[PDB]
């Protein structure tokens, strides 16, 4: 878009407050979606933030060629991911929207991250693509075994 | 339900069914009473997801990440 690209040149050039207008077009978002993967308040909070704070301090590696909202989805994405995992105890050995919430974490995070980025967040497959880094028939394998699983855990809602 | 006819209720979901395959699946649901639940429980299934897309950031969220930039 016009209004970021012209806001992240501003960040590189030093302008701090612009960066704050970048946060505010994508707090609700990026928050939705790391909330949503984690099903906590205090985790997708400090997991939002921190993909904004990592997104300010590689702004220089950014390619302004490519679309900056991809790029900050691949950071969210990618920390949501990883407290997923490391949540696991023994990784290091080698209400309506409530209940639904729950459902969603039942689901393995490969088609749950697929889930919420098309459903909650209403994303093109192209797009999530790009995020994940793999092509668009892989999206749609796992997309397809994200809504099976989810129906088994919704149907009888 | 026969997992070929699953498939096409995938590409419906999808977007990209062929006009020619979009006709195959509408016969199987209103006569396979077993593929015409198991498309029904999809559809409800997604239609409940939709419905938790309402979060918005906590309210001093972006005073919070302006305040942890090197």
């Amino acid at each position: 878009e016009m209004m970021i690209k012209k806001r992240i040149k501003q960040v590189k050039k030093g302008d701090q407050d612009a960066f704050a207008d970048i946060v505010d077009i994508y707090k609700d978002k990026i928050y939705q979606l790391c909330y949503r993967m984690l099903g906590n308040v205090h985790e997708a909070e400090d997991i939002a933030q921190e993909a904004f704070i990592r997104a300010y301090v590689n702004i220089d590696s950014f390619d302004i060629n490519r679309k900056f909202s991809t790029w900050l989805y691949r950071i969210a994405t990618n920390l949501t991911i990883d407290r997923i995992r490391k949540k696991k105890p023994d990784y290091y050995l080698d209400e309506l929207s409530n209940t639904i919430q729950q459902k969603i974490l039942k689901l393995p995070d490969k088609y749950r991250t697929v889930i919420v980025l098309k459903y909650i967040d209403e994303l093109s497959l192209i797009e999530i693509g790009e995020i994940l880094n793999i092509p668009v028939g892989t999206v749609k394998t796992r997309i397809h075994r994200g809504r099976e699983a989810l129906r088994k855990q919704l149907r009888d809602l | 339900c026969p997992e070929q006819i699953v498939q096409l209720m995938h590409m419906h979901l999808d977007g990209d069914i062929l006009p020619k395959d979009e006709h195959v699946l509408n016969e199987h649901l209103e006569t396979c009473e077993k593929c015409r639940k198991h498309f029904y429980e999809m559809e409800k299934s997604i239609a409940l997801v939709r419905s938790t897309s309402h979060v918005e950031a906590p309210a001093d969220f972006t005073a919070n990440v302006m305040a942890k930039l090197p």
